[PDB]
């Protein structure tokens, strides 16, 4: 079986940085894409960012968060990293770590974790 | 290919269970365009897909 | 129809879809002969997954 | 000294869900009833729900929180888990966890924690 475990949640100020990391175990994910999704309470879970485990790592971000919530990963440890930078109150949400495969050139999540609450408030 | 389909009907061929080697044609510079977007034109081949 | 014994009714599967790969590997031949008497060949196979 | 610690609070916009947890330590709680109470700012504290740790789980809820809030407990960890579903702004309040006895058939709190804030707003 495959499990995803999050860590690093909490609350950060607007403009203060943070980092959320989710480790993936069970199998290998070198043919997968390590990614994150966020769900602002009361809304629909929105994409955040995903990164591939390849020699030419491909990275996608979410419009509202592009270039702010940097994403990276590890192939040996099979973990996904999300470095959140210079946040605003609008960034409050529950962040989930997604493990998926590249189907038709679109990140297709296959396995999901339990999530973690990352809040931004003044 | 002796025949090429139109752009709206692009012909697709699936490649599986083989070894992909294209350095013979890459170094000849016989193509007007060799655009590789977000990927090295040669190092992409050094991996199992 | 053409001549001699032949196989003409391929009734194994109705349709093949979502193909992943196919081989045309060389013989287990064998042929389409219908001789009688004692069973003159013994073939043993082990399939593991 | 019996101590209760809460966790799982935060901000959740209407329509979301949350999981509040409280851990009890100090003595065995097999013969104790474990429940939750909430108190909104400017309003008196109100009973939310309680559940029994006996093999037969006796469970109760307040009239307003029927069919929307769920309460459960684990005797092995002496922990109580409370599920918020279909939260509305009226649910904004500080939630506390209580350990009590069954006196005259009524849940009588005996030990209280510190409480956690659960805010419901866009």
């Amino acid at each position: 079986h495959v499990q995803l475990v999050e860590s690093g949640g909490g609350l950060v100020q607007p403009g203060g940085s943070l980092r959320l990391s989710c480790a993936a175990s069970g199998r290998s994910f070198n043919s997968y894409l390590m990614g994150w999704f966020r769900q602002a309470p009361g809304k629909e879970r929105e994409f955040v960012a995903w990164i591939s485990g390849s020699p030419h790592d491909i990275i996608r971000y979410r419009d509202s968060v592009k270039d702010r919530f940097t994403i990276s990963r590890d192939n040996a440890k099979n973990t996904v990293y999300l470095q959140m930078n210079s946040l605003k109150p609008v960034d409050t949400a529950v962040y989930y770590c997604a493990v998926g495969s590249l189907r038709v050139g679109s990140f297709s999540p296959d396995y999901w974790g339990q999530g973690t609450q990352v809040t931004v408030s003044s | 290919a002796t025949r090429f389909a139109s752009v709206y009907a692009w012909n697709r061929k699936r490649i599986s269970n083989c070894v992909a080697d294209y350095s013979v044609l890459y170094n000849s510079a016989s193509f007007s365009t060799f655009k590789c977007y977000g990927v090295s034109p040669t190092k992409l081949n050094d991996l199992c897909f | 129809n053409n001549k001699s014994w032949m196989e003409s009714e391929f009734r194994v599967y109705s349709s093949a879809n979502n193909c992943t790969f196919e081989y045309v590997s060389q013989p287990f031949l064998m042929d389409l002969e219908g001789k009688q008497g004692n069973f003159k060949n013994l073939r043993e196979f082990v399939f593991k997954n």
